């Protein structure tokens, strides 16, 4: 999944092969330094891309004069009732009009969709 | 821009639709075709949904959830924890071994709603994918009782012996790679 | 007389360019001189398909002005002299945690994996520049001068403006980058904001 | 001046930056170029706003954007960005007060301005990046006044919504009550007419 | 100026 | 031992210094004379689980300086010096940076102000002439 | 005990002049930079000019134009650019070979923005017990050279003539 | 001090302020006068100083023996609107003179240079033109 | 049309092109007429 970038070379660490051994093996090409890997997955690709936007949203959002706020809604983690809500703001979406709701108030950052 | 919703298609009228027709455009901005039904399947949605399914092109791609590379050196070892059982099951009599096992993985899972509503079988998509790629690629599919709708690929075993004594040290792409390549070509042009 | 805004990154989607998305920047030397030199960056789209073009898929390429032909993004990035691929990757990206983003650079990377000299990327830059090379030497001159002063002239014009030049170009993969992945919304070239 | 502020008020530089840090703090871009990134944007977003309003270093046709999905703050000097001015709003209450229209209404003999309600803070200058950040009440009493809430965060409010139209449209009687493309064949008909 | 389906 | 050696003894001493970023009014101040040996005291509080810095004005100088600290965690920075006599040096290693800002708030714009005046005063513009030159 | 209230308080010089001047050096974090294995260092600045600019113009210039000949050799290549520019080296980067050619080399670049409004000063421990600081000369980021074997500029350019490398590339570097 | 329901005439109170201060065409005028105070000097000051010396001159020792001229553009000047007529007096021009005798409204453009010679002589002279 | 379950007498397609590979010049003729036909008559308009 992640880049792993040598010490050695500070380059991009490609997988490899040993047959000798059959172990997995993430060698530059630049540079002879040689990592085992722990991981063991080369590539992953997910075509469905259900990726949670909950991570995404910034905190910093709730300040926006211009966001809708709610006290319908109450924050779970503080119960501050204020909470500014705003649809995926995402190309690639799909179609969804789901509101991901983030709690106002100081330092509380809390992000839920309901 | 106002036309209908009855219509439920995209239709090019008016001005470009006359200069289409005027200048005998080879490609049409909107080409459509209406299909008539023969005879049952027009009297019933549920035979014209069969009839659908077979005019409507279904590439790999729309019904695969997601696909992983992984590297496993042994397949009793069964990296991944979900593919031991019935990996186990199939090499209790193992069918293809004797070539060899190919220690690079394709592990392709398979989204249940778009399968059951294109109404495509495992099996058909292993048979499929099979034929396509000959001998080539060797595939195990889960059966449709597991939760999780797995598809695990592998290089030949014969080209992974390379039944060869020179063998070549071209290695092209060696296997990973090259089973990039079959991934995004089995994804782009399955025409399950 | 109304204009597009200049010094600004504007991302747009071209259907018949080879390019999926393309990132252009109008880059004026604070108004004060010189004619407005346009900066380039795409993405060729995934649509054209190869044994190793299908496994690179999307490849980001520049074309920086008075170079007649596309230049791989991570050879500009060398030729402004950063060599590591880490550092190349730290300005392009910001933030190494995030996957897709690294997915999205590594096929550029593997297209300029040949050149991992400074030199032999302002050679390289030089020799594809439209106006001819007789040497390399002053090939490599040449291509030197276009990048300090043709290409980005806002961000600076002397005075070993390198690093800011190279966090700008980051930045300008960057929002291509975010494009290509929808996190952020292709720009608008009707916006009266951005029509001087 | 800006540039210079902006160093005094703890923007670390581009080339003082450890690139690691960039990415948990917004970006600030003064006339297109990237100067440097600042860990608070909040306060020096409400320092930029409260100079620009005093005229102290910040002009009034300076504009300051902060894209808070996108941590990024753009400072534009540029010219020809086109602008109009706008009340603004505290709290929910109009910054306008009457005190201001009693000095403007005797402003002969009083040397008090549209300057003067500009240094004042009263109303400020916004183009269309900065419209794109702010709150806008079309009326100021119906808008701000307490209702069934709709929004209680307006930014700014217009002086009045007839100022949208030009100089062939503002002769129009009644334009509210006309079609649109007639108002548009009376606009170019007005510059033919004699007098 | 009426709506969709109709004119603009 | 070279010309181009370098003398890294104060790596091997492990000599640790600070890097502060001061004012232009401050330095400026402090060149005016320059040569008294003397422009102010720097003073280090520190409680049980709290550490502050300041630094003082020089009274014949003036006629207070709170420092913030930043992390050096994400850049190691080090001090060479470079002698007349072509004899390259390194003085240590960079453990601490800060950063002093003015106490003034308002009425250091106006210090302020007079900088941007002083600074625009070789900014030449076009003079109207009354009388066509003859 | 007192290292828990404790308050230290020390005086400033400025000298007005110093026979050494000071300047930064800045290294990544992710480079890993280590002293211990610095047993040697050289600090240099560049002769990149030799391929861009200087000893360049070393066989045209020394042909041997004669008599009005040379005056219009001289004059022609003078007036056809704009004199080309040679060695001003404090105009230059610094380059730095530690541990000679088998450790790792180091480029320094001068910080290009200038504190026209900012200044930077080093305090230093020293036996009288009060700080003294020094003036930033200049400012360098020094980024490592990796000591691995280099492709050649002509073997470069054949390589990315064929682009399209289905063959792996490691073997490629391999056989370089 | 809040003003409500009297908003009707407040607002086109400040609006008639705005219009007293800023005419309707304030811009073109603003940024002509950007223009003329602030970019015509800068593009003077902006453009390179001219150097010039002679093509190695008299075939001599010739040790840097041409001389060398550098001309510096400085402080640029505006007059206001003249006409000089067949005479050749100077002589305000009116818009409406303008107009009528199908004349352009236009005005002379100054400019102070300093010249400086170097001759290798051990002296350099700067003369200074002004109002060129 | 080769589907099975498909009428083949009556499947049409609007692309005029296609109805001239696969079905002929008469084809097109009539095809072209119906199409045309339904971009004037798609407003109410009648031409004979
Ligand atoms: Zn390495
Ligand atoms: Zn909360």
């Amino acid at each position: 999944v992640g880049i792993r970038f040598c010490q050695e070379c500070n380059n991009m660490l490609y997988p490899k092969e040993d047959k000798e051994n059959r172990i997995l093996l993430y060698a530059c090409r630049n540079c002879d330094y040689q990592q085992e890997a722990d991981n063991s997955c080369i590539y992953v690709n997910k075509i469905t891309h259900e990726v949670d936007e909950l991570t995404q949203i910034i905190a910093d959002v709730s300040q926006d004069p211009t966001l809708p706020r709610t006290e319908d809604h109450p924050c779970q983690k503080c119960g501050h009732k204020e909470a500014v809500f705003f649809q995926s703001h995402s190309a690639r979406a799909e179609d969804a009009m789901r509101l991901y709701y983030v709690c106002t108030a100081p330092h509380c950052g809390h992000r839920w969709t309901e | 821009f106002h036309y209908a919703g009855v219509s439920a298609k995209n239709v090019t009228l008016g001005v470009p639709r006359l200069k289409e027709l005027i200048n005998i455009s080879k490609k049409p901005k909107t080409p459509s075709l209406t299909v008539f039904l023969l005879g049952q399947s027009a009297r019933d949605a549920e035979r014209a949904k069969d009839i659908l399914c077979r005019l409507e092109h279904t590439t790999l791609r729309k019904v695969t959830a997601n696909t992983a590379i992984y590297y496993d050196p042994n397949p009793q070892s069964t990296v991944v924890a979900e593919d031991q059982e019935w990996v186990n099951v199939y090499y209790e009599m193992p069918d293809f071994d004797v070539a060899r096992i190919s220690p690079w993985l394709l592990r392709v899972e398979l989204d249940r709603k778009h399968m059951t509503d294109r109404k495509l079988t495992m099996e058909q998509i292993a048979e499929k994918i099979n034929a396509g790629f000959g001998d080539d690629l060797n595939c195990i599919f889960n059966d449709d009782n597991a939760e999780k709708l797995v598809l695990r690929i592998r290089i030949m075993n014969s080209d992974e012996n390379k039944m060869q004594e020179e063998e070549e040290v071209v290695d092209k792409m060696d296997d990973d790679v090259f089973l990039r390549c079959i991934e995004s070509n089995m994804l782009t042009d399955m025409t399950l | 007389q109304e204009k597009m805004a200049t010094n600004t990154v504007y991302v747009f989607a071209k259907k018949d360019s080879k390019y999926a998305y393309t990132g252009e920047c109008r880059s004026c030397l604070e108004n004060s001189s010189r004619p407005t030199s346009t900066i380039w960056v795409s993405m060729l789209a995934r649509g054209g398909q190869g044994a190793k073009k299908s496994a690179i898929g999307q490849r980001i390429v520049a074309t920086l002005p008075y170079i007649k032909q596309e230049v791989p993004i991570i050879i500009v990035f060398r030729a402004l002299g950063f060599v590591s691929d880490r550092d190349i990757l730290e300005h392009i990206i910001y933030d190494f945690e995030d996957p897709e983003m690294m997915e999205m650079v590594k096929p550029s990377l593997d297209e300029a994996f040949v050149i991992q000299e400074q030199n032999v990327a302002l050679n390289f830059i030089g020799s594809r520049g439209a106006k001819p090379g007789v040497t390399k030497e002053k090939r490599i001159k040449y291509a030197k001068e276009v990048l300090q002063k043709e290409m980005l002239p806002h961000v600076g014009v002397s005075d070993f403006c390198e690093t800011k030049k190279a966090y700008f170009l980051g930045y300008m993969v960057h929002r291509l980058l975010l494009a290509a992945l929808g996190r952020r919304e292709l720009d608008d070239r009707d916006h009266y904001g951005n029509k001087r | 001046p800006i540039l210079e502020f902006l160093e005094e008020w703890s923007m670390e530089n581009l080339e003082e930056i450890s690139p690691a840090a960039i990415a948990d703090a917004t970006k600030i871009f003064v006339n297109g170029c990237w100067v440097g990134i600042h860990k608070d944007p909040e306060q020096l977003m409400n320092t930029l706003r409260k100079l620009r309003r005093q005229m102290d270093i910040i002009v009034s046709e300076v504009s300051m954007i902060r894209d808070i999905r996108e941590r990024e703050i753009r400072i534009y000097t540029d010219a020809g960005r086109i602008c109009r001015p706008l009340l603004i709003v505290e709290k929910q209450k109009l910054l306008l007060k009457k005190r201001h229209i009693d000095q403007l209404k005797e402003r002969e003999y009083n040397n008090y301005s549209w300057q003067d309600l500009v240094a004042s803070g009263v109303v400020e200058y916004i183009d269309t990046l900065e419209e794109e950040t702010v709150m806008l009440a079309m009326t100021p009493d119906d808008l701000q006044e307490k209702e069934v809430a709709y929004c209680s965060t307006y930014t700014h409010c217009e002086i009045h919504p007839s100022m949208i139209l030009g100089v062939c449209a503002s002769i129009i009687p009644f334009p509210d009550h006309n079609q649109s493309p007639r108002n548009t064949y009376q606009s170019a008909m007005g510059k033919q007419a004699m007098g | 100026i009426w709506g969709i389906g109709c004119n603009p | 031992a070279e010309r181009g050696e370098l003398d890294l003894t104060g790596a091997k001493q492990n000599t640790g210094v600070w890097l502060v970023k001061v004012p232009k009014y401050l330095s400026q101040q402090w060149a005016k004379a320059s040569g008294r040996g003397e422009v102010g005291k720097l003073r280090i509080a520190k409680t049980q689980g709290r550490t502050e810095v300041s630094f003082t004005l020089n009274e014949d100088l003036a006629n207070e300086h709170p420092f913030v600290l930043q992390s050096v965690g994400g850049q190691t920075l080090t001090v060479f010096t470079e002698s007349s006599s072509d004899k390259l040096s390194l003085e240590g290693i960079v453990v601490q940076r800060a950063e002093c800002r003015p106490a003034a708030s308002e009425n250091y714009m106006r210090l302020k102000r007079l900088q941007i005046e002083e600074s625009s005063k070789p900014v030449r513009l076009s003079q109207q002439l009354d009388k066509v030159v003859t | 005990g007192p290292s828990s209230q404790n308050v230290t308080e020390y005086v400033v010089r400025v000298p007005k002049n110093t026979t050494k001047k000071y300047n930064i050096m800045a290294f990544n974090a992710a480079d890993k930079v280590n002293f211990a294995t610095w047993n040697q260092a050289r600090l240099e600045r560049d002769l990149s000019n030799k391929k861009i600019y200087q000893e360049e113009e070393m066989p045209e210039s020394g042909a041997g134009s004669e008599f009005n000949r040379k005056l219009r050799e001289e004059a022609r290549r003078k007036k056809y650019g704009i004199v080309l520019k040679e060695f001003r080296p404090e105009d230059q980067p610094w380059l730095l070979r530690v541990n000679g050619k088998s450790g790792r080399k180091f480029k320094g670049i001068k910080k290009g923005g200038v504190t026209e409004n900012t200044s930077y000063y080093i305090f230093t421990q020293c036996p009288d017990g009060a700080f003294e600081a020094f003036p930033v000369h200049n400012w360098y980021n020094f980024t490592p050279l990796a000591r691995h074997r280099t492709l050649t500029a002509e073997e470069a350019e054949e390589e990315w003539e064929r682009r399209n490398k289905v063959l792996n590339h490691f073997s490629i570097m391999q056989q370089r | 001090e809040i003003t409500p329901d009297l908003w009707q005439e407040a607002c086109w109170i400040v609006i008639s302020s705005y219009f007293d201060e800023k005419g309707l065409v304030r811009q073109q005028l603003d940024s002509f006068d950007e223009f003329i105070q602030m970019s015509v000097q800068r593009i003077v000051e902006d453009a390179p100083p001219i150097d010039l010396q002679a093509e190695a001159q008299h075939a001599s020792g010739e040790v840097e023996e041409p001389p060398r001229y550098l001309l510096k553009f400085e402080q640029i000047y505006l007059s206001k609107p003249t006409h000089w007529e067949r005479d050749g007096a100077p002589s305000p021009m009116m818009p409406n003179e303008a107009r009528l005798r199908n004349l352009t409204y236009s005005a002379p453009l100054y400019v102070d240079i300093t010249k400086t010679v170097i001759k290798e002589g051990e002296e350099q002279l700067q003369t200074q033109h002004q109002k060129t | 049309l080769s589907e099975k379950d498909v009428d083949p007498v009556r499947t049409t397609s609007n692309d005029i092109v296609e109805i001239f590979t696969v079905l002929g010049i008469e084809a097109v003729r009539k095809a072209l007429e119906r199409e045309l036909y339904h971009v004037i008559s798609f407003d109410g308009s009648y031409v004979n």
